[PDB]
DNA sequence: GGCCGCTCAATTGGTCGTAGACAGCTCTAGCACCGCTTAAACGCACGTACGCGCTGTCCCCCGCGTTTTAACCGCCAAGGGGATTACTCCCTAGTCTCCAGGCACGTGTCAGATATATACATCCTGTGCATGTAC
DNA sequence: GTACATGCACAGGATGTATATATCTGACACGTGCCTGGAGACTAGGGAGTAATCCCCTTGGCGGTTAAAACGCGGGGGACAGCGCGTACGTGCGTTTAAGCGGTGCTAGAGCTGTCTACGACCAATTGAGCGGCC
């Protein structure tokens, strides 16, 4: 079945992990934010 | 005619129930017309932005049934809901993505 | 004894969930003390609940409030 | 008997907040403990409020503390707008 | 594919698809045993509701997570990358949890 | 005007019920006025709860008898309850 | 008809169980209060300020000292394993710390 | 303006020494200074909310104390 | 002979009870952190000494856990390193 | 150079004044607490029915005992960075003070907000059924 | 490739509601007097600064044993029916606590007398090192 989709999401993760190039959580939109993280990024950026 | 407290303040939130639960709870012997209007309010905010987020991570992880997980994702990733809710408890939500580093391959 | 059947991979489960590495060997046996400890609170607090509500069964709310009570809040159960 | 709970209301609200969407009866469980919690919390912080001031009543004013006093950060600041609105639009249509 | 494959990899993989998925990671049965032999040391003859010894469960390994990520972090402090039994000692004296 | 309204003259009583040459500092009874405070808001506060998780109007003796089994740890909570147990029975008679 | 006796006494208490049945009435801890639940608190009280007072005695009179003062009442509640649970999470006003020193800092 | 800075050395020291520590790395002494301002700034914040809700200009030792009791890190002997 | 009056000096202030910090610095520092929550503020006297005695007891209990933390790394000298792990364990922040 | 007897410059001793701070009154006055009503609603006792939880018989994948082996701990050795400690010099923290002003408290008085009695209607919870999402 | 779980359609009872009623709480403007913010003068205790030096932590290196990962074996965890002990309800009931209005006990404030410790200072004794006498 698709499943091979999130095998290779496996893959794809432990290609990057093999290569050492992730953040320090070891895991892999501003239209999408609430008015409040609007807000505390506008903070952010101040 | 009549219109309920919720639709005359605009909220989906049941302001007749939340003014039943202050009056009922022993919070207080008298509980003020405004009251129940402005928490109701607050808890409409705080369910429709849980929901916002987890819909949000519920879509970004390619699904549209919302699950305890999406719920978990968007509670801790955004710090203002991981102090609100802080030392609580989700059944089944997991834990959040995280390899610590140092433990993490050279 | 039941607690040995907290099993050795479900401790090594349990704890890479939450990250380690590499565990030692004494980890197996000694968390189970822990677990045992946390239990004999929530157990002795529900059990309270539920002997004051003159029930005879421990019910969702007996033990929700209970992890109430020890201020680790379990949502999804009951309220 | 009849489990009053908050579900058709918080189901309401996402069908506003995301229309296409849909939630589980585990998450409708922890939505309505999470409200419940966030309720007992609030009010059990008014009552407090009550009392430290030797008030009886519940005024709106008793919430307002009670939230931006249990809500952290900009949260607070927001909800607070939420209920500001809220009460505004009630007092203003009689 | 391979043969041997090496050491700590397979335990990053396990971290990956152990944090990933939220299965409850104790057998069911053996918690739902366990449980009543801490009942009979406080009151006999108990039931209990299937969702009740099934929070206990969830609260247990919510809990021990949240223990187990503290612990981590003291091993990775003390210049370890294994746990060991003196920094869940600590980690519970630092909480306020015993001691 | 306005009363303080604290325990300390029975928080005195009692010193002087067990060690009867001994004295408080103002400061050591403004601790013991705090203590006594807290632990009733305490015990009475899990008393509310109590009677809301079984749906009573009520708080009884019952209900304070689980609060203090709840709320206080080891030998204090069977102590209290020993206590507790006999103030009413003295006063039901 | 009248001379009252105080409800207090008829419990065999010290502490003051008018005072603690119009506390529990006016709390708002519920809208109605058994008449048995301020005799039993008012005794609960009456036990744990004895116990902390008996100890805080000791932690005096060992010092020397014949008054209380707050250091005299933290040095009994972290000397003992079922209060110090108790007040967990208190701060003594002017009561210092327990005395100890980890075994590692200990010279030579 | 400064006053972060006016915790001196010496009391970081001397309020590091009651906890029983042997050594302080001089590092120690700024992130300290950052760590109790956080504190102060939770609590004063919260205590100044019980304040502006009275409707009154004066925090008073109540107000401080309530906020304390509303942190879980309770204190005696300053009222309540 | 250092470390030994370090030593010494832990048993001083172990013995002693009153406040470790300068009143008028804490004074200024409490006026200071709340003129961006409000401007124009009066402060009780007494008020700041009972926050005082938060602080002091809030800081000892700090480094009575960075101890443990420091001396589970095998040094007796704290660091910033050591403050980091407690603050996070006490899920403060 | 070595012994001892007056001088006057030397500590160590005992009785007075006071101030902090309870302590025990010692009122004394004002206010909560107790008593004895009458009333009404909570909780209790006690049936009855139904969920619901024990205690029961099948079964695969997980638990686990044994095996190598390699990477991490713990140990040690060396060394320079850095915290202590020991003074030194200065200043700002402590204090007590007075002004002098701000405001927390209290009291008299009001009105408007809220309890609550009750009659309708519309909301939403239990059931049933349709159908698409997660697995 | 499948069907269990959500999502919509419907009835109906309970609870939310509009309105009138009565009232007491909270808001307001008044004064009393408390006490906090400012700003000052002086001492001296603590603080900043430095130089000197010890020893601690950091690092690098090593060997040993411990956990990981792989493997085959087999046991017990996961998933389906039968009995009956409870848990939730409904009713009828009476005991319990509230409310209300008095009278007295007691508790708080204020003030006082009183120790009584505990801390300096003065009053009055004495002890000794400082020296000359003598041969």
């Amino acid at each position: 079945g698709l499943g091979g989709q999130e095998e290779e999401e496996e893959q794809r993760w432990l290609d990057a992990l093999e290569k050492g190039e992730l953040d320090d959580n070891g895991d892999l939109n501003e239209r999408l934010l609430t008015a409040r993280q609007r807000a505390l990024l506008q903070k952010a950026r101040s | 005619k009549a219109k309920t407290r919720s639709s005359r303040a605009g909220l989906q939130f049941p302001v007749g129930r939340v003014h039943r639960l202050l009056r009922k709870g022993n919070y207080s012997e008298r509980v003020g017309a405004g009251a129940p209007v402005y928490l109701a309010a607050v808890l409409e905010y705080l369910t429709a932005e849980i929901l916002e987020l987890a819909g949000n991570a519920a879509r970004d992880n390619k699904k549209t049934r919302i699950i305890p997980r999406h719920l978990q994702l968007a509670i801790r990733n955004d710090e203002e809901l991981n102090k609100l809710l802080g030392r609580v408890t989700i059944a089944q939500g997991g834990v959040l993505p995280n390899i610590q580093a140092v433990l993490l391959p050279k | 004894d039941n607690i040995q059947g907290i099993t050795k991979p479900a401790i090594r489960r349990l704890a890479r969930r939450g990250g380690v590495k590499r565990i030692s060997g004494l980890i197996y046996e000694e968390t189970r003390g822990v677990l045992k400890v946390f239990l004999e609170n929530v157990i002795r607090d529900a059990v309270t609940y539920t002997e004051h509500a003159k029930r005879k069964t421990v019910t969702a709310m007996d033990v929700v409030y209970a992890l109430k009570r020890q201020g680790r809040t379990l949502y999804g159960f009951g309220g | 008997s009849r489990k009053e709970s908050y579900s058709i209301y918080v189901y309401k609200v996402l069908k506003q907040v995301h229309p296409d969407t849909g939630i589980s009866s585990k998450a409708m469980g922890i939505m309505n403990s999470f409200v419940n919690d966030i309720f007992e919390r609030i009010a059990g912080e008014a009552s407090r409020l009550a009392h430290y001031n030797k008030r009886s009543t519940i005024t709106s004013r008793e919430i307002q503390t009670a939230v931006r006093l249990l809500l952290p950060g900009e949260l607070a600041k927001h909800a607070v707008s939420e209920g500001t609105k809220a009460v505004t639009k009630y007092t203003s249509s009689k | 594919k391979p043969h041997r494959y090496r050491p700590g990899t397979v335990a990053l993989r396990e971290i990956r698809r152990y944090q990933k998925s939220t299965e409850l990671l104790i057998r069911k049965l053996p918690f739902q045993r366990l449980v009543r032999e801490i009942a009979q040391d406080f009151k006999t003859d108990l039931r209990f509701q299937s969702s009740a010894v099934m929070a206990l469960q969830e609260a247990c390994e919510a809990y021990l997570v949240g223990l187990f990520e503290d612990t981590n972090l003291c091993a990775i402090h003390a210049k370890r990358v294994t746990i060991m039994p003196k920094d869940i000692q600590l980690a519970r004296r630092i909480r306020g949890e015993r001691a």
